[PDB]
């Protein structure tokens, strides 16, 4: 068994380019961690490795197919889980090349997870082009709030900013896959952020006053308004706590006009089946027939 | 010193022993570090008692033994000129937090 | 009567902060104060890989650098089972022994400068600036040569280093003779050292001296004869062992141990096999620059050995070599991970400087610097 | 301001200050406050580069950037205040020097820094530091100048805080350290005017804590001339009574009528005459400090005190005077 | 000569038998007195700035030959200095005024003090 | 450039990006090149085999050098 | 054992999270699972304005991840409860080894 | 090994190894009694306490593990008697047998907190004077809690405020597949 493993890990590292320093997945690599653990310490191949051009797979998956070992994991992921069927194992022999035969950006969402699927640097996040390394990133087992599926997540942060948002196993919501809305929304958290409480001056532009002044002006303007005229529209990303605090605030202010951003007029939030996915997101695996009433669940 | 604290009783006995030791040593403390004018003996006794009472809810005997040992260490390093004096003088609602930070 | 005897000459014994409880001029007890040089070495090593851990060892004892890297390497080969070549062993000893010479040349004549002889210091330091032309040539840094890596040794000698070490060994018996003719015969030396800090063997054993302070008392105990940890079982050398234990025996030993180290240098030179420099196990030894660039499987190891590390298997060993100060041993518990786990460093000078309390009882206050002299107390290890 | 930190010594406070008088007794406490609450300090020094060396510490790696500048030459003051949002002014003298006269060191500079900060639009808070009782028609030309400085810094730049610290005590001060080292004239203390002066000293740490507290405050404390008086309104003789408690010496005062003093300080007032030689900085007998010593106007009136900064000063007994122990 | 106020006199007491091996651009005359005696003292440099000299004025072309690391006089490594990115020496202007001294990109003395806040404010 | 405007504040010495975008692409024979580094395979980067099937020059990621098929 | 441990008072009212680090999604290898780690949130990290590097103020910045890794939730909870931290244990999500075979790729779609 | 036959079975209580240096992981009560054996014994003569290595296993229940090394200059052998004592268990001190244990046990208490019974002068040896906290534990952060020290208006004095520094960057090198 050990000789078979060493044999194969020599073949894989035979036509494989020495891209480990410039490979984005240099630290987090199955090939590096299997060669450094089960593969042989030396390589006898001293000849001309094969090389492969870099296919354009869109603004998400940076592709360096020379590194790719043609294990076919991604061409299976796009055909089965992602279900879009764009990737392919074009050609035969060592000349095998993985990707779309015609220049075809991976129009499918959910196809940014091919990077976690990929056991090799080849398919890597182009947004996370090279910005960090597998060891710098301090990982927090956060969740996601983009879409209401509430997929699990690892916010790989280096210091004060979010370098890379990577999924993590939670078989009951998202097995090991997260939408491209969640993988690459981390860039938002550092752009156009509001960082100072700005009130409006006597002109029309903002003025970054401190917190005392902004809270004072807001408090005064709620004191000088009719109670039934207060409304508390709560954002779509707001947590449960701040929505509870918003409810308890605009309530004791004499109003009952707090509501989430998406729920239109007259929602029936009495019985909890009326706004839940009663069958678990895992429960849908036992379903025989689906009736997606509108709902466009791919989107 | 062996932990004769096979019960809270012996531990409390040696707590009182350490308290008497610190109290009867306050003279040299006030002398070496010159607190006989800024602090009163009542106040230093008050502080030692507030220390021994702040950690009074220790139903574990060995933890009390170790606390008394840390206290004896602190005292012995205060009696002698091992530590300085500018700490000995120092050793002796939501909105107001929110305005400062996020934590 | 308490006296805060500090560093008499700074830059020689750096942070020496004894608190002597005297009796006139006779010292009744010497209470050394440690921690003034307590860098977080036994904590910082738990946080870094086995490769990043090595540079701390040349910074543990600052006058005998490579002996501690050699004691660490032999503690991450005791676990790794990492068989190193013959050339790595011979170079590793030719530099552990050059380090014994670099230390005795300092710890004799810095001691002899604390006693008062000003010139042996500067002659021995010209000799040391000749040996740092070897350290600096073989690795790069004159003092901290992070050169004796876990598997084997960092990189081969330059193509002119054995010729120069020979041209130095030929002229080094004379330098020892001068250091000896200037100090051994002197009646102002013997008087300053004979019957000073006499340690009966039971005391040198009790207080775990295990160095040149365990062979003063007459205990024939050298961990190069007891536990031969390299070619030492092949190399011929006689361990000089004192007969009285006084600081004049430990000096005579350190000045003979500086000749037997010359024998070991000349042997390591005359028999140095042209073999590989590092262990062939490229998962414990980063491959050469030429190979990792040309070979993909070597590049992967150069990446997982300069970032990940060895991940030496789970064990716990106490590897102790005969460093110049004494038995420098590094007790290296190793969790399976690539970072060590409580790499405790038994360093002589923590056991020797304990001996100052009983060595310098009833000795005159001016002797308390002679004791600190012959203990070779270097506070990096304390 | 744009604060991103927790405490200081590595935090940020959005205060890139230029404490004009940092290389001075008040300056070392103010710079330490501003750079221990984690904010940049552009300490500008006048001469020897050894002046602000004691300020390269107390600030973390560029939180204190000592800079060179000529007091009379602008385009250098503008360079020191290039990257700055706070500009404190501690540039003041108690003694006329042959090169810089009382106005050219107390008033004609504070007005100049005020103007060249006004031009450099962006100086949010400009604190102006002048002695208490520095009102026009005060005898000491130092206080008349320091009053004109206030009037010209407020005019040329409104919403500019003006601290009015009274004589400040502390280590390396100009009030107690001259009396000691004159008690080293065998306990002989020449309290002038008979100690009838009523002045309110203040621990320099608390003057600094007030100068920073008007920075951390809101839009208030702008254009409002505080009076950093302190507690325990003293008299010169009574203050000397506390020195002899710290330095182990027996009180051996003498009284000096004001004519006798002004005659004893009649020399060292030819500063503009003796050109080829600078005089040795009159420490205790200063004709202008004596003119100020005459009238006990150095008491905090109903103007703003430490209470309007949520701040209460330390006493003058105990630690805030324990710098005298080094004289025992 | 005319400097009895420096150790430059020790160098000028050398050169009595020494041969001059090349001279770099700055004027530093690089001497060699081998064969005679005292290894380690057979290669030096006369800084051609008899006052205000200091170390590190020796360019990289010679800083090898002069520390005995190599045996290639700077007149031989000057055919190896890279033309595309080659840069002249800078004497280590440490302390000699700002804009000569080096500055990081936030020092507030560096023209163009960059802001490190990773978040782009609104 | 803009990336190079983050670490280089000199802006008078040509930015490395331009120094490499102004060197011409190297003609070769086969469909795979070596680009071992400058010249000495031990003083250059790990050997990076580049594919020249495309018409446009294929840059070497480590060194920026560009290779074309030269059929 | 919180008071005898010398830890300052303000760092024993800390709120920790005793999780088990999930598998790095990028690499399909379970050699880093089952090592429960206390997670002192330690979120406060600004950017030291002189140089581009960051600068924490919390002492417990790294030791949550580095060198403090237990082997079982019971030992980790016992640790965070001795020292008096307010631990909220976040259970690890483990994978279902659903039965799967090769011959299911070549399934017959009847007709 | 001869030492295990003669030794009372109860003294080598918990464990015993047979390579990488042999060890007798004993119990804290039988420790100084076990250290009395192996010394002052004709066929086991150690006489030399080389080292006392505190080792902290946070995931154990008896956190620390006071690893007494022991050299036998007579028979040329090295035995590593161990123990296990948590943060509040005073362990027997062997300064009475090997007087070198004085400073080693001061260091074990300083670094870890394993107080030693009837050890005369059991006082923090390595860490700072006013040091609170035990460094070589695991839960003690590398950079320390309050261990920055800078000069200030409290002249001639270096304060001890809360600590702030470039964040120690912990790198997660550890790879899967072990
Ligand atoms: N000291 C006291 O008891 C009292 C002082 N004050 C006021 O507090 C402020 C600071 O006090 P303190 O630091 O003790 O005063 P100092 O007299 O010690 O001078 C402090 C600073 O002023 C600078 N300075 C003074 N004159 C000039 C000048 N002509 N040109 C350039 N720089 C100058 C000094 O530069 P350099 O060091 O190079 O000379 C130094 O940086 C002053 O406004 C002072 O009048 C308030 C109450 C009383
Ligand atoms: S995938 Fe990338 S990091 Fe891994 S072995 Fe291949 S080139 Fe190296
Ligand atoms: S998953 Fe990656 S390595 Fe596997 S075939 Fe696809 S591109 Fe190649
Ligand atoms: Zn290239």
């Amino acid at each position: 068994a050990k000789k078979a493993r060493e044999g194969v890990m020599e073949f894989l590292l035979m036509n494989h380019p020495l891209d480990c320093p410039i490979c984005d997945q240099g630290g987090e690599c199955d090939l590096q961690d299997q060669s450094m653990a089960f593969g042989s310490d030396r390589g006898r191949f001293t000849e001309m490795k094969r090389s492969v051009v870099d296919k354009n797979l869109g603004p998400l998956v940076k592709t360096v197919m020379t590194r790719c070992i043609q294990c076919t994991r991604c061409v299976r992921f796009a055909s089965e889980v992602a279900g879009v069927q764009d990737l392919g194992i074009l050609g035969r022999g060592s000349g095998e090349e993985i990707g779309t035969y015609v220049e075809k950006l991976m129009t499918s969402e959910l196809s940014g997870n091919v990077i976690d699927i990929c056991p090799v640097g080849a398919l890597t996040s182009k947004p996370f082009a090279f910005k960090a390394r597998n060891w710098e990133l301090k990982a927090t087992e956060t969740i996601d709030v983009s879409d209401a599926v509430g997929s699990n997540i690892r916010v790989d942060s280096r210091g004060p900013e979010v370098m890379r948002i990577i999924p993590r196993l939670n078989e009951d919501i998202n097995e090991e896959w997260i939408s491209d809305k969640t993988r690459f929304c981390y860039d938002g958290l550092k752009r156009q952020r509001l960082s100072d409480p700005m009130i409006r001056d006597s002109d029309g532009r903002f003025k970054a006053v401190s917190w005392r002044d902004a809270l004072a002006v807001v408090g005064d303007i709620i004191h000088q308004v009719k109670p039934d005229e207060i409304v508390g529209v709560a954002g779509q990303l707001s947590d449960a706590e701040s929505m509870m605090v918003l409810k308890d605030f605009v309530n004791r202010m004499g109003s009952d006009n707090v509501w989430c951003e998406g729920t239109a007029a007259g929602v029936d939030a009495d019985l909890r089946y009326s706004y839940l996915m009663n069958t678990s997101i895992s429960g849908l695996e036992n379903a025989d027939l689906f009736l997606l009433i509108g709902t466009q669940p791919r989107v | 010193v062996p932990p004769n604290s096979a019960n809270l009783t012996e531990a409390r006995r040696r707590v009182f022993d350490f308290f008497r030791a610190a109290c009867r040593s306050i003279p040299t403390i006030m002398d070496i570090y010159n607190l006989q004018d800024v602090v009163a003996p009542s106040q230093l006794r008050y502080a030692i008692s507030a220390q021994i009472r702040n950690n009074a809810h220790i139903t574990d005997p060995k933890v009390i033994d170790l606390l008394i040992f840390k206290g004896m260490e602190e005292l012995t390093d205060i009696v002698d000129h091992a530590k300085q004096r500018h700490h000995i003088i120092g050793q002796y609602d939501f909105l107001k937090n929110f305005y400062t930070s996020n934590y | 009567f308490t006296l805060n005897f500090g560093p008499q000459h700074p830059a020689a014994h750096g942070v020496l902060r004894l608190v002597l409880e005297m009796n006139g001029e006779v010292v009744e007890r010497a209470e050394p104060h440690i921690g003034l040089l307590h860098r977080g070495t036994e904590k910082l090593i738990e946080y870094k890989t086995y490769l990043q851990a090595l540079p701390y060892f040349d910074r543990s004892d600052y006058v005998s650098m490579m002996a501690q890297e050699h004691a660490y390497s032999l503690a991450v080969e005791k676990l790794l089972n990492c068989e190193v070549p013959l050339r790595a062993q011979y170079i590793r000893v030719l530099f552990c022994e050059i380090t014994r010479i670099l230390n005795h040349l300092l710890a004799l004549t810095t001691h002899a400068m604390d006693v008062g002889a000003l010139t042996p210091f500067l002659w021995a330091f010209e000799e040391r600036e000749k040996l740092l032309e070897f350290y600096e040539r073989v690795s790069g840094a004159r003092m901290h040569a992070s050169f004796i890596r876990p598997g084997g040794v960092a990189q081969d000698l330059p193509l002119g280093l054995c010729r120069d070490i020979d041209s130095f060994t030929q002229q080094f018996a004379s330098r020892i003779d001068e250091l000896e003719e200037m100090l051994t015969g002197n009646r102002i030396w013997k008087q300053r050292l004979v019957d000073i800090g006499t340690v009966t063997a039971q005391q040198a054993k009790d207080w775990g001296f295990s160095g040149v302070m365990l062979r003063g008392p007459g205990v024939c105990w050298d961990l190069r004869r007891a536990a031969p940890y390299d070619v030492y079982d092949q190399l011929d050398f006689d361990v000089p062992v004192g007969t009285r234990g006084d600081c004049y025996d430990r000096y005579c030993i350190r000045i003979e141990e500086m000749r037997q180290s010359l024998r070991i240098i000349v042997q390591c030179l005359n028999q140095m096999p042209s073999g590989m420099i590092k262990a062939d196990d490229r998962k414990l030894c980063p491959p050469s620059r030429c190979r990792m660039k040309l070979s993909m499987e070597s590049s992967i190891h150069h990446f997982e050995l300069y970032t990940e590390g060895f991940s030496v298997p789970a064990s716990s060993t106490y590897t102790a070599v005969e460093a110049p100060k004494g038995e420098f041993g590094v007790f290296l518990v190793s969790n399976g991970s690539n970072r060590p786990y409580r790499c405790k460093i038994r360093a002589p000078g923590f056991a020797h400087l304990q001996g100052l309390d009983f060595m310098s009882k009833h000795h005159m206050l001016a002797d308390v610097v002679t004791i600190i002299g012959t203990q070779d107390i270097v506070f990096g290890e304390v | 301001l744009a604060r991103k930190g927790t405490g200081g010594r590595s935090s940020v406070s959005g205060i890139v200050a230029t404490v004009f008088g940092a290389t001075g007794f008040l300056g070392r406490y103010l710079v330490q406050q501003l750079a221990k609450m984690g904010s940049q300090v552009l300490v500008p020094f006048r001469g020897s580069e050894d002046s602000p060396r004691h300020l390269k510490l107390m600030g973390d790696l560029g939180q204190v950037v000592p800079m060179k500048f000529d007091p009379r030459d602008e385009d250098s003051i503008k360079a020191v205040m290039a990257k700055a949002n706070v500009v404190i002014n501690l540039i003041g003298r108690e003694y006329e020097t042959r090169n810089f006269s009382f106005e050219d060191a107390n008033h004609h500079i504070a007005e100049k820094l005020a103007l060249v900060a006004k031009e450099h639009g962006g100086i949010m808070r400009y604190i102006q530091v002048s002695c208490l009782g520095a009102s026009v028609s005060s005898p000491s030309r130092m206080l008349r100048a320091k009053a004109a400085a206030e009037e010209a810094v407020l005019n040329a730049l409104p919403e500019a805080t003006i601290m009015r610290p009274a004589t400040m005590i502390g280590t390396e001060d100009r009030i107690l350290n001259p009396w000691s080292m004159f008690v080293k004239k065998y306990g002989f203390l020449p309290l002038i005017g008979g100690g009838t002066t009523k002045f309110q000293p203040v621990y320099v740490v608390d003057v600094a804590a007030a100068i920073v507290a008007a920075l951390k405050d809101d839009g208030s404390s702008m254009g409002k001339t505080y009076e950093l008086g302190g507690p325990d309104v003293f008299t010169t003789h009574e203050l000397a009574e506390i020195m002899y408690d710290m330095i182990r010496e027996w009180p051996r005062y003498v009284k000096l009528p004001f004519p006798i003093a002004k005659a004893m300080a009649a020399p060292r007032d030819f500063m503009v005459n003796k050109v080829p030689f600078p005089l040795p900085s009159p420490q205790i007998f200063n004709l202008d400090q004596i003119n100020a010593l005459t009238t006990d106007t150095l008491v905090s009136d109903n103007a703003l005190k430490f209470q309007d900064l949520d701040l209460v000063p330390h006493k003058l007994k105990g630690y805030p005077v324990e710098f005298l122990i080094q004289y025992r | 000569r005319c400097l009895p106020d420096g150790n430059l006199l020790q160098t000028k007491i050398h050169n009595i038998g020494a041969t001059l091996v090349g001279v770099d651009k700055f004027g530093n005359k690089y001497y060699q007195k081998l064969g005679d005696t005292q290894y380690g003292r057979h290669r030096w440099v006369e800084y051609a700035s008899k006052d205000r000299y200091n170390a590190s004025q020796v360019p990289a072309e010679w800083h090898g030959w002069l520390h005995f690391i190599t045996d290639h006089t700077g007149d031989e490594l000057l055919s190896l200095k890279p033309k595309r990115y080659g840069l002249e020496h800078k004497e280590n202007f440490s302390g000699e005024g700002d804009a000569y001294i080096y500055h990081s990109k936030g020092h507030t003395l560096n023209p163009g003090q960059k802001n490190w806040t990773r978040y782009q404010s609104w | 450039g803009n990336h190079t405007a983050k670490w280089m504040q000199d802006r008078s010495k040509k930015s490395p990006m331009e120094l490499i975008s102004e060197v011409p692409p190297i003609k070769v024979d086969g469909r795979i090149v070596a680009c071992e580094g400058d010249t000495n395979p031990a003083l250059g980067h790990p050997i990076e085999f580049i594919c020249l099937d495309l018409n446009e020059p294929a840059i070497c990621k480590y060194c920026g050098l560009r290779y074309v098929q030269d059929h | 054992i919180g008071k005898v441990s010398g830890i300052p008072e303000e760092h024993l009212s800390r709120k920790v999270i005793i999780y088990s680090p999930a598998r790095t999604a990028t690499q399909s290898g379970s050699g880093k699972l089952g090592k429960w780690k206390i997670n002192f949130v330690s979120t406060l990290k600004w950017e030291n304005p002189l140089m581009g590097w960051t600068s924490t103020g919390d002492p417990y910045a790294n030791v949550g991840d580095s060198a403090l890794a237990f082997d079982s939730e019971e030992a980790a909870k016992s640790f965070a409860e001795r020292h008096g931290w307010d631990y909220k244990v976040k259970k690890p999500n483990t994978p279902l080894l659903k039965v799967k075979s090769y011959s299911d790729n070549f399934k017959w779609k009847g007709n | 090994k001869y030492s295990w036959e003669t030794l009372p079975k109860k003294w080598v209580k918990k464990m015993e190894r047979s390579e990488h240096g042999n060890r007798f992981d004993t119990n804290t009560d039988y420790l100084f009694q076990l250290l009395c054996f192996l010394k002052l014994h004709t066929y086991t003569r150690v006489q030399v306490l080389i080292d006392i290595c505190g080792v902290d296993y946070p995931s154990r229940k008896r956190r620390f593990e006071v690893v007494y090394n022991l050299l036998s200059t007579r028979y040329n052998s090295r035995i590593r008697v161990q123990t296990s004592a948590d943060e509040v268990t005073r362990i027997s001190s062997v300064v009475s047998l090997f007087p070198s244990a004085g400073w080693w046990e001061r260091e074990v208490w300083d670094m870890f907190g394993v107080s030693f019974i009837n050890h005369p002068d059991l006082r923090r040896i390595l860490t700072d004077y006013g040091f609170e906290g035990h460094p070589l534990r695991k839960d003690f952060p590398l950079s320390g809690y309050v261990q920055v020290r800078y000069d200030d208006p409290e002249k001639r004095v270096v304060s001890e405020p809360i600590e702030m520094t470039q964040e120690f960057r912990y790198f997660d090198f550890a790879s899967p597949w072990e």
